[PDB]
């Protein structure tokens, strides 16, 4: 009966201990050779074989799908080894003296009436709630953190296989720039980040790092290589993941690729050239040549956009290059003007799109450089306005051969102030903070640096331009459109004042210098560099 | 019920008998394929129940074993492929049949019961569980190329499932079934021929993914080769193993087939530049056509078949051929002629209307109806022969000079005509755009013979403005000669 009974906690169900499909194993009746009160302990025993069955046919029955299931499986054995081998045993002992009773079995078997009813919910948890992908490394590492010893000492061992899974695919991937997956358990999926399956106890800080190493890799198309791979080999042979180590890894890895990229990024491709022409064409750096396009492409856009002035304005400013003594086929061809027509002025559709090469292809994302075309909108405009102000002028002092008609120069010179030192602050929040955007450049050695200098030099000028500030960029952008009726007027006649321009020279200034003032309110963070300049003689103070 | 109470040790010599392969015993009598235990088998323990599940579970590895056996004596008793797949699964056995005979050693001469011999045989019962799938699929299927190709298939998809003693068996089992293919491979690429059997290989002269990433770099090499004539790798990989498992490894395998490749395609282009020459064959035919020419249509403007040869050895017809050998002629298709052919009809038209207003030398009203003319041609052949016929010419030499391979020869070539063809508009947009250039060209024929006035500047300045005024459209190509 004893070789029986050792068979029965096996998986092997005989007459004598009964097999249900749904309550497990059981002895069948009361028995004659058996006494009448043993077949309470055996059923408290048959508690421990019902777990290794239900073990066993989950084990073979791999169920769901996923390399971190079947590595669980595959370390669900481990932790159940001793079992068996401490089964074997009971056979040997048995063997040599005939006169053992099961009361033995029951004091050799103690701790494992303990190990199993813990770890059993943890299989059971797994098959009733989907539980799919690296959300197991959780699961598992949530019941890790238990009271009993023997439990904490069995789980830690399947978490230390199940990340020998998660440490081959990292691996992997932190230095081929692939991604060996094919069911979406990795939390990597242009790539991107996943959070809804990321680890518990992985911070995202780290995550992020990850993410920036690989696909620095696969864009990317010695030593480095095979000395980390001993590294994260090392780690698998931890029987216990410690956080504080694994950024110790991580961290040096991607300090080596980030001082790789660097050195691309600036010496074999000049970055700091590609700027210099982003700085020129784009924030206006070279404006001697905006002027004179302006100068010809000027009649061509107060007219309503159509389909053709796509291309009558390509010419116009390929012409302009040349007539600035400019003469480059490289990066002539390579600033194309668009003109957002169907989806109004022309003007208020005009950019400049830029084609940019491979390697700073992950620098100018078509994020960065849409913010980059707002402000050569804006700084157009302003320019317009101020080549065009001045042309009145030179008309006035060209006009020297009525008393109401010296109201001009008193609101001209007034929008002119106003407009002329509103080109100052800008620069010198160019030539500010661009110079210090370069600077940045030349002092850090890591690249990660220069993707947060570049984006926050970026920030600053839509937050120093005063282009995200809502209230002043509608109240100045009234005086700019305002400057173009007022030159209109002088321009559209040659002589005084009187047929109804006076009528409407009086509308003007009863807004602007209510519009002039009432900026002056909201001046009173970073404005003082500003209203410094427009309150040197104290006009306004008096205003 | 009579039963036979059989001892115990004979049970597990019975079992090393069943797992070493045989049939014919006492225990687990088969009846139709499938290995069955006996009815009357009981112990003096285990109440003959216990027996029949423990004997049970060791059955259902006999049928993995015994159908495997099966499947060797119909091989024995030139597919070439399954005669390495049988003497791999063959290899292994005799491996590990000596791991059971060395048990029954230990039973003639220690105590030994069943709850041993199972525990102690688990890293193989694990290992032969892995064959009933893997073989499973290498039997349930009828010609020999697709019975080849889906198995193969199937280990290379297999294994990728197991990326440790699980994935050493599967990679010492593939090794020996892809040496066929690796055999002939090599066999095609060295000896210029492909040696294939019953029509094993895929090419026959369904797909194996495992080769696909390199295959263009094999056909595009064997082909190459067989033209030569005319005119070891299974011993590389396994080393390959002695100095991450065969997705990354598998990418260190084609450095010896792509360097093998890059000689053979290099070496058909050395040779193609004597013997057989092709550089100076494929400069003369862009020569004789598009000087040499200028002598021979001004005979034609002042007709008879033959009398035209002599010239040339010395309205839109005229169509030209070349005598082309055969290592060319793959190059210079019969197709090829007739675009060659075709612009070198429409370029003489321009050499007409130019030579033809160029020749001679309200009376002097003729002259202003001249000049405003005899521009506009000299304008259009300055387009169609310079900056067309010209430039995508010297890019042309430029890039058949770095010719590495027999194919990217021809694209290189057919991506020079399909587009010449499309700079000088003919193919297509004739009717629209092509015909007004044609309709005017009537002009320098009307206004040649003459030599009614003013109505021929009512039409000049007519189609002339018609041919902007349809042309403004503008494909970005046509503004080079949109000024005039």
């Amino acid at each position: 009966m004893i070789h029986e009974l050792l068979l029965a906690l096996s998986g092997y169900p005989g007459s004598i201990f009964t097999w249900n499909k749904r309550s497990g194993l059981q002895v069948s009746q009361d028995f004659p050779f058996l006494h009448p009160s043993e077949t309470s302990v055996l059923n408290r025993l048959c508690r421990l074989g019902t777990d290794y069955i239900r073990f066993t046919e989950f084990i073979e029955q791999y169920t769901l799908h996923g390399i971190y299931l079947r590595a669980f499986c595959t370390g669900l054995d481990s932790v159940l080894q001793p079992y068996r081998q401490a089964l074997l045993d009971l056979e040997q002992e048995f063997l040599g003296d005939p006169h053992l009773s099961i009361s033995h079995v029951n004091y050799f078997l103690d701790q494992f009436q303990l190990l199993f009813p813990s770890v059993m919910v943890v299989v059971e948890q797994i098959k009733s709630q989907k539980i799919h992908g690296c959300q197991i490394l959780e699961t598992v590492y949530k019941h890790s953190c238990g009271g009993l010893p023997p439990v904490r000492s069995a789980l830690e061992k399947i978490l230390a296989v199940c990340h020998g899974v998660m440490y081959k695919q990292l691996s992997a991937w932190m230095l081929h720039g692939l991604l060996l997956d094919q069911h979406e358990e990795f939390f990597i999926k242009q790539f991107s980040l996943r959070v809804e399956i990321l680890p518990s106890y992985i911070p995202v800080r780290v995550a992020e790092k990850i993410l920036f190493v690989g696909e620095s890799v696969q864009m990317f198309e010695k030593n480095q290589e095979d000395t980390f791979a001993a590294e994260l080999h090392r780690l698998k042979q931890q029987p216990l993941f410690s956080l504080v180590d694994f950024e110790q890894v991580v961290d040096r890895i991607r300090s080596t690729v980030a001082e790789h990229l660097w050195k691309l990024m600036v010496e074999e491709s000049d970055l700091l050239g590609q700027l210099k022409i982003i700085k020129d064409f784009y924030l206006l750096g070279r404006g001697e040549l905006f002027q004179a396009f302006i100068d010809t492409a000027q009649h061509m856009l107060k007219t309503p956009p159509t389909a053709v002035t796509e291309h009558d304005v390509n010419v116009a400013f390929q012409q302009s290059a040349h007539k600035v003594l400019l003469d480059d086929d490289n990066l002539l061809p390579l600033l194309h003007l668009t003109i957002e027509y169907h989806g109004a002025s022309g003007w208020a559709a005009l950019g400049l799109s830029y084609k940019v090469q491979w390697p700073l292809h992950i620098l100018f994302t078509p994020a960065v450089l849409e913010k980059y075309n707002v402000v050569f909108k804006y700084l157009l405009s302003v320019r317009r306005v101020q080549a065009e102000l001045q042309h009145c002028w030179a008309l006035q002092m060209q006009r020297k051969h009525q008393t109401d008609a010296i109201k001009w120069r008193l609101r001209n010179h007034m929008a002119f102030l106003v407009d002329n030192l509103q080109y100052y602050l800008q620069v010198d929040v160019l030539e500010s903070q661009f110079s210090q955007l370069l600077h940045q450049i030349n002092s850090t050695r890591d690249f990660e640096s220069i993707r947060l200098a570049h984006d926050h030099f970026l920030s600053n000028l839509l937050a120093q331009s005063f282009i995200l500030l809502k209230p002043v960029f509608h109240c100045l952008n009234e005086i700019l459109d305002l400057c173009h009726s007022f030159c209109s007027l002088v321009s559209q006649n040659l002589g005084p004042l009187d047929e109804r321009g006076a009528a409407q020279l009086s509308i003007l200034v009863k807004g602007f210098s209510r519009q002039s003032s009432l900026l002056f309110k909201i001046l009173s963070n970073s404005d003082l560099a500003q209203l410094l300049l427009r309150l040197d003689y104290n006009k306004y103070y008096t205003q | 019920d009579d039963r036979v109470l059989v001892t115990e040790t004979q049970v597990i010599r019975e079992t090393l008998w069943l797992l070493s392969g045989v049939k014919k015993l006492f225990i687990f009598q088969l009846i139709d394929g499938k290995v069955t235990v006996r009815n009357n088998i009981i112990v003096t323990h285990l109440t003959h129940s216990c027996l029949r599940s423990v004997l049970e579970q060791i059955a259902a590895y006999g049928q993995v074993v015994f159908r495997l056996q099966e499947f060797i004596d119909e091989v024995m008793g030139p597919f070439r492929t399954y005669q390495a797949f049988m003497w791999a699964l063959y290899k292994y056995f005799i491996s590990f049949k000596e791991e059971l005979a060395e048990i029954e050693k230990c039973i003639i001469n220690t105590t030994i019961t069943l709850a041993i011999v199972v525990d102690k045989l688990a890293p193989r019962l694990s290992q032969l569980k892995v064959l009933h799938k893997v073989f499973s699929t290498g039997v349930a299927e009828t010609r020999n190329v697709v019975r080849a190709s889906h198995l193969l298939n199937t280990l290379y998809k297999a294994i990728l499932e197991y990326d440790e003693q699980t994935v050493s068996l599967l990679f010492s089992l593939w090794v020996e079934t892809v040496r066929p293919y690796l055999q002939t491979v090599d066999e095609w690429i060295v000896h210029g021929h492909l040696w294939d059997g019953a029509r094993e290989f895929i090419i026959q002269r369904t797909m194996v993914s495992f080769l696909k990433p390199v295959l263009k770099q094999i056909i595009m090499a064997g082909k190459s080769m067989q033209l030569l004539k005319n005119l070891e790798l299974d011993d590389v990989h396994d080393p390959l193993l002695a100095i991450t498992f065969e997705l990354t490894l598998r990418s260190c395998l084609y450095p010896h087939i792509d360097k093998q490749y890059l000689d053979c395609c290099g070496n058909l282009m050395q040779t193609l530049k004597k013997d057989y020459r092709l550089v100076e064959y494929l400069q003369a035919m862009r020569n004789f056509f598009l000087d040499t020419m200028y002598d021979f249509y001004t005979s034609i403007f002042d007709q008879n078949v033959s009398f035209l040869n002599v010239q040339l050895q010395e309205l839109d017809g005229l169509t030209l051929s070349y005598k082309v050998p055969w290592p060319v002629d793959i190059v210079i298709s019969l197709e090829c002629q007739k675009i060659y052919n075709q612009v070198f009809l429409l370029l003489l038209q321009i050499k007409w209307a130019k030579y033809s207003l160029d020749v001679l030398l309200q009376i002097h009203r003729m002259f202003l109806l001249r000049v405003k003319l005899m521009h506009f041609v000299n304008s259009l052949h300055n387009y169609i022969m310079t900056r067309i016929l010209h430039s995508t010419g010297l890019e042309f030499q430029h890039q058949v000079e770095e010719a590495k391979d027999l194919d990217q020869l021809i694209k290189i070539h057919y991506r020079y005509l399909s587009t010449i063809h499309d700079r000088c508009l003919l193919r297509e947009k004739v009717s629209f755009v092509k015909e007004a250039i044609m309709k005017v060209l009537n002009l320098a024929l009307m206004f040649a013979d003459g030599w009614s006035i003013e109505k021929m500047e009512s039409d000049f300045k007519n189609c002339h403005m018609f041919l902007v005024t349809i042309l403004n459209k503008a494909f970005p190509h046509l503004e080079s000669l949109a000024l005039s």
